[PDB]
């Protein structure tokens, strides 16, 4: 189960004082403006929906957002407590927080975020009560956080802003030659509530050792790590299924003796993955599940789509290399991937349109710019 | 000044570990469990077997019954008397081995948190100790569940070592291997004492031999002395250094302590060099350091240990095991055994050290590589190696595979590496440190461990990492380290390992098919029912070298120990035969650590196999042997007749004198190719003492009954 906490929140913004507000009391006692926010979303969208700011995409209205870089942002909402049996763990997942933020649940701090580029998972099993819970996030100024660090000589004078060096944020958000200075802020990705049984898959890392497209075979290894209580050892099996279009190709069951195992599979009758031009992008649904060998109850499932391919950069001056996919030297033709939107919360709505631009132009490679 | 032993009768309370691990005394006392009497040092399985709760894990498939106890907690508890402590003294609670993750409490106050089973743990309980009954509580938690507190890498999953052994600092073999079963266990597996230290005391006395002239009987010995010394005692304490041997005194030097740390150099005279077994005598000298008050003459602390004047250098050739050991400036040939666990229940390792070291003495081993999968043997083990002359190749405790590259693991490994090096850097037997790994981009083997040796031991070299087929006779590895060959143990051992209804190896009389009880003793880590695997290596060797399977169990025992004896004897004869080029050979297992089937030449209960006596005759200091014929003698000493004859026909193949030069392989004469499957005897006498050997010539398959009578007419062996 994964109940989504996306929707309408309550955002309160105010200039950041000399001491950044980091508690729910200081935020609720400050002097600011309270508007309705949308999660996922940026704070510029929430203020634009209330007429506080003008459209930054028209003319010189982008500089009119400059004073908001030294503002704080107070998200708030209420959520019902999901049914949690004893032994399960309730996790509050954050797809993205821009950036330095202090998360609170029912008045108790449940973590401190310091990066907008990675996820943030918080175990809130004990703090969640019965009924009306409250989730309050308090973001501070990402620009002012750069002054908490002393920079070196080489970190000053670059085209990237000196404010971007001591922090972990997207360098283009501070302005570049192809993207504007819209530092922005806010929960720009999904916020959900995942449940975790005492037996739950931690990671399912698929690796392609060798591939043989001619013989239609490939060696696929699976590195599985799981949280398995010892009272559940030797009582749970792992079901590995690799199918394609409702057609199963592999079904292997193995008893969970250890908590981490390497399951090397020798697939038969499977096509290799190829870039555009060099063949078909053969994908296979690879689903893993931890099922009780007695009650038959499935605890956790991790499904994905993998491709039997091998990569090997062949070197010999910048650029003296060639990609070798599946043993054949391929000629790369593609574009660099830049930000899809200065307000990165809308990148999910533009990814489908932008990828179509590459399909239409038949690009085999794409370099996601740093 | 005082060391009260806390060994003896304890109170062990074990219970299934809940979701939240028990950390405090209140939770352990309120938990529902079973309480029995425990013995320290001792494993928890020994304390449960003494109460009739578990059956003997050494017999049958009962090793799998200790599986649920891997997720159990263990609550040791006792009371001790508090010794009187004067002003400035400190009371140290010394644990010799905590297995593994435990919380130590003294009078309800947490004094330490142990997370390593391979090093010692000292806790100053000077303040928390009261008068009367002083409670001591050690609450251990599961080592298997602790592996889930980490996120492993890709290169740390799927190796021979268990994935539970990667994040923790324990012995990898305790989780399962090829020659040791899965017995993780727990408990205070070493001594627990109460040491009292004066304000003036010796923290460490590191002895290092700088120069050795073994001919002129001279040596230069340095002492890096670090002491705890209050400033009021400065200029009032003197260091007394005494070098003695067999009661007589050689050197005595006194120096006033003006600093807490000093380097004392000693140009000794009339002393002998410590040579390995064969190349000389293991000359040991008792070295003693004492801190004495310059006015009252009171002794504050004293450290006594036997040292050996020796220098070690490893000349490695790389591309161009391509190294050669140099001891005291002379190239030595290394021939010895790899040391594996002496017991899956490691608390009983101490009782087996005396017996197992003598096995290398009768084998005439001059080197022994302590396998990385084994716990660090205590000081008493290295003391026997100093006494006899058996060099040590100590591997850091890491199994076959790679480990974490992050700061958390590297810091926990440096703490263990420092504690181990400082503990063993004063024994002349220890000659080399190694990581037991695979590569040159590994932080563990190329940075963390190397930096510890660079600072705490700059004297010993460090390293990061059918039988006549061309895989063995053409391998260009000058220094081989893991050569093995399977062999079935003695009958008396089989009758004790297996139940009476399973002493016979064959299932339903079908030869080649092993029953489940033989499959488990072949080191089956888990209860996975399958046919074949490792035990098929015993049948594969008997079929090729002797034709097919001997249905008679005694005929199969004789066949299995003969294919192992003839193989590894041919390996020692091949490395000693190609000596000018070969640098050393270290075979696998001279004593296993559990009732199991392995490549060992001797089982756990002491049953020496035929490969023991075979390799003895090819391990003398001066040994005559035949290689594919070529009769040659190899000499493993620094000190400068033979009769070959067929056993059946009795015709003298060759007779004559020989001059075996020191530390050199001297070839004798080329023998003619005798037709027919037979056997030769190599009788040679040196200095009035007689010695015997043999050489089996021909080509397999052979006949078991014919070979049984060849060695009978030989006179050597049964």
């Amino acid at each position: 189960s994964e109940q989504s906490l996306n929707g309408r929140w309550t955002l309160k913004f105010f200039p950041q004082p000399a001491v950044p507000v980091m508690t729910i009391e200081g935020a609720e006692a400050a002097n600011g403006i309270v508007v309705d926010a949308v999660v996922p979303g940026n704070v510029e969208i929430d203020m634009e929906a209330a007429g506080l700011v003008e459209d930054p995409m028209v003319g010189n209205n982008i500089y009119k957002l400059r004073p908001y870089e030294g503002y704080q942002w107070y998200y708030s909402r209420t959520f019902a407590a999901p049914v949690v049996t004893e032994g399960q763990r309730l996790v509050l997942h954050f797809g993205g927080i821009d950036t330095f933020a202090e998360v609170y649940v029912n008045g108790i701090k449940v973590g401190s975020a310091d990066n907008m580029l990675i996820e943030h998972d918080y175990d809130i099993t004990s703090v969640v009560k019965e009924g009306e819970n409250r989730l309050d996030v308090i973001i501070r100024s990402s620009v002012m956080e750069a002054q908490n660090h002393f920079l070196g000589t080489l970190s000053i004078g670059n085209f990237s802003n000196e404010e971007s060096a001591p922090v972990r944020r997207a360098p283009s958000t501070y302005g570049w030659d192809i993207m504007p200075r819209l530092v922005s802020a806010g929960l720009w990705r999904d916020v959900t509530l995942r449940v975790e049984n005492p037996v739950t898959i931690v990671d399912a890392n698929w690796v392609t050792l060798s591939v043989n497209p001619k013989a239609r075979e490939a060696s696929e290894s699976l590195y599985l790590q799981t949280r398995l209580p010892f009272e559940m050892h030797d009582k749970v099996k792992a079901v590995i299924t690799i199918s394609r279009d409702g057609r199963q190709i592999l079904r292997k069951e193995a008893l969970m003796r250890k908590f981490a195992n390497l399951f090397t599979l020798n697939l038969s009758g499977v096509d290799a993955w190829w870039p555009r031009g060099y063949g078909e992008p053969a994908l296979y649904t690879a689903e893993v599940s931890l099922v009780d060998v007695t009650s038959g109850k499935i605890y956790d499932t991790k499904t994905s789509k993998i491709g039997f391919r091998t990569v090997k950069l062949e070197l010999d001056q910048p650029g003296q290399f060639q990609f070798i996919i599946n043993g054949e030297p391929v000629f790369a033709k593609g574009t660099n991937w830049v930000p899809l939107d200065a307000l990165h919360s809308r990148d999910a709505s533009h990814v489908e349109e932008a990828v179509q631009l590459m399909v239409e132009m038949n690009c085999n490679i794409v370099r996601c710019w740093g | 000044v005082s060391e009260q032993s806390l060994n003896g009768r304890w109170t062990l309370k074990f219970f299934p570990q809940p979701a939240v691990p028990v950390m405090t005394i209140e939770g352990a006392e309120a938990a529902n469990g079973i309480v029995v009497d425990a013995v320290v040092p001792g494993n928890v399985e020994i304390d449960m077997e003494a109460a009739g709760l578990v059956e003997d894990p050494m017999v049958g498939n009962n090793i799998y019954k200790l599986r649920p106890y891997e997720g159990y907690q263990w609550y040791y508890s006792r009371t001790f008397a508090a010794p009187v402590v004067t002003e400035g003294q400190r009371l140290v609670l010394h644990f010799g081995g905590i297995d593994t993750f435990a919380e130590v409490y003294v009078n309800g106050i947490k004094v330490g948190s142990a997370d390593n089973m391979l090093i010692e743990h000292d806790y100053d309980i000077t303040s928390v100790v009261k008068e009367g009954e002083n409670r001591l509580d050690v609450i251990i938690r599961s080592s298997v569940m602790e592996a889930q507190n980490h996120f492993l890498g890709t290169l740390s999953i799927g190796n021979f070592s268990n994935e539970e052994s990667a994040p923790v600092r324990r012995a990898p073999s305790t989780y399962g291997w090829d020659i040791m079963p899965r017995l993780v266990s727990a408990g205070l597996w070493r001594d627990v004492t109460l040491r009292v230290e004066n304000p003036v005391t010796i923290v460490d006395a590191n002895w290092v031999t700088l120069s050795v002239n073994p001919k002129a009987r001279e040596a230069s010995e340095s002492l890096y002395l670090q002491t705890r010394l209050p400033f009021e005692m400065h200029d009032k304490v003197k260091a007394v250094i005494t070098i003695s041997r067999d009661g007589r005194q050689i050197l005595r030097k006194e120096a006033l302590m003006r600093k807490f740390a000093n380097l004392f150099t000693l140009n000794l005279s009339g002393v002998d060099a410590w040579w390995p077994r064969g190349y000389g005598e293991p000359a040991l000298y008792t070295a003693e350091v004492s801190l004495v008050d310059v006015t009252s003459g009171k002794i504050y602390d004293t450290k006594t240990s036997k040292i050996g004047f020796r220098t070690v250098k490893l000349e490695l050739d790389e591309v161009n095991g391509q190294f050669q050991f140099i001891i005291n400036g002379e190239p030595v040939f290394a021939k010895g055994t790899n040391w594996v666990p002496l017991d899956a229940l490691h608390s009983r390792d101490a009782s087996h050290v005396e017996e197992a070291v003598q096995l290398m003495v009768e084998m005439n081993c001059n080197i022994v590589r302590c396998w990385g999968g084994n716990v660090y043997e205590d000081t008493h083990f290295f003391e026997l190696c100093d006494k006899y002359g058996i060099m040590v190749w100590q591997d850091f405790a890491m199994g076959c595979g790679n480990y974490s590259q992050r700061d958390n693991f590297a810091a926990a490994l440096e703490k263990e590496a420092i504690s181990v090096v400082v503990k063993l850097r004063n024994h002349p037997s220890l000659i080399l440190w190694s990581g037991n790994n695979a590569p040159n981009n590994d932080r563990v083997s190329r940075q963390v461990l190397s930096r510890v040796i660079y600072e705490f031991d700059p004297t010993r070299p460090y390293l990061p990492s059918y039988y006549k087929d061309p895989f063995y006779t053409e391998n260009p590895s000058q220094f081989v380290s893991e050569i093995g060959y399977h062999g079935c143990p003695n009958r008396e051992t089989l009758e004790r390992m297996f139940s009476p209804d399973s002493v016979n190896p064959w299932q339903n009389g079908v030869v080649g098919m092993w029953n489940d009880e033989w499959q488990t003793k072949a080191n089956r880590i888990y209860d996975d029912k399958f046919q074949g695997g490792r035990n098929d290596l015993m049948t594969n060797q008997v079929r090729i070298i002797f034709g097919e399977v001997p249905a008679d169990l005694d005929d199969f025992i004789f066949a299995s120990q003969s294919v192992q004896a003839e193989a590894m004897k041919f390996f020692v004869e091949l490395w000693r035969g190609r000596r000018p080029y070969r640098t050393g050979i270290i075979w696998w297992n001279i004593r296993d650590g559990w009732p199991l089937l392995s490549d060992a030449i001797s089982d756990y209960w002491g049953g020496k196999k035929q490969a023991f006596y075979y390799m003895q005759n090819v391990h003398h200091d001066v040994c005559c042997l035949i290689n594919p014929y070529m009769l040659k003698v190899d000499n493993n000493t620094l000190k400068d007749v033979v009769e070959v004859k067929d056993v059946a026909s009795g015709k003298q193949v060759f007779k004559g004198k020989f001059v075996s030069k020191a530390n050199q392989m001297s070839e004798i004469a080329t023998l003619p190719m005798q037709k027919g499957q037979g056997m030769l005897v190599i009788s040679y006498r040196i200095e009035g003492n007689e010695y015997f050997n043999h050489y089996l010539y021909g080509e397999p398959p052979y006949k078991l009954d014919q070979y049984r009578k060849w060695v009978k007419k030989c006179g050597i062996y049964e």
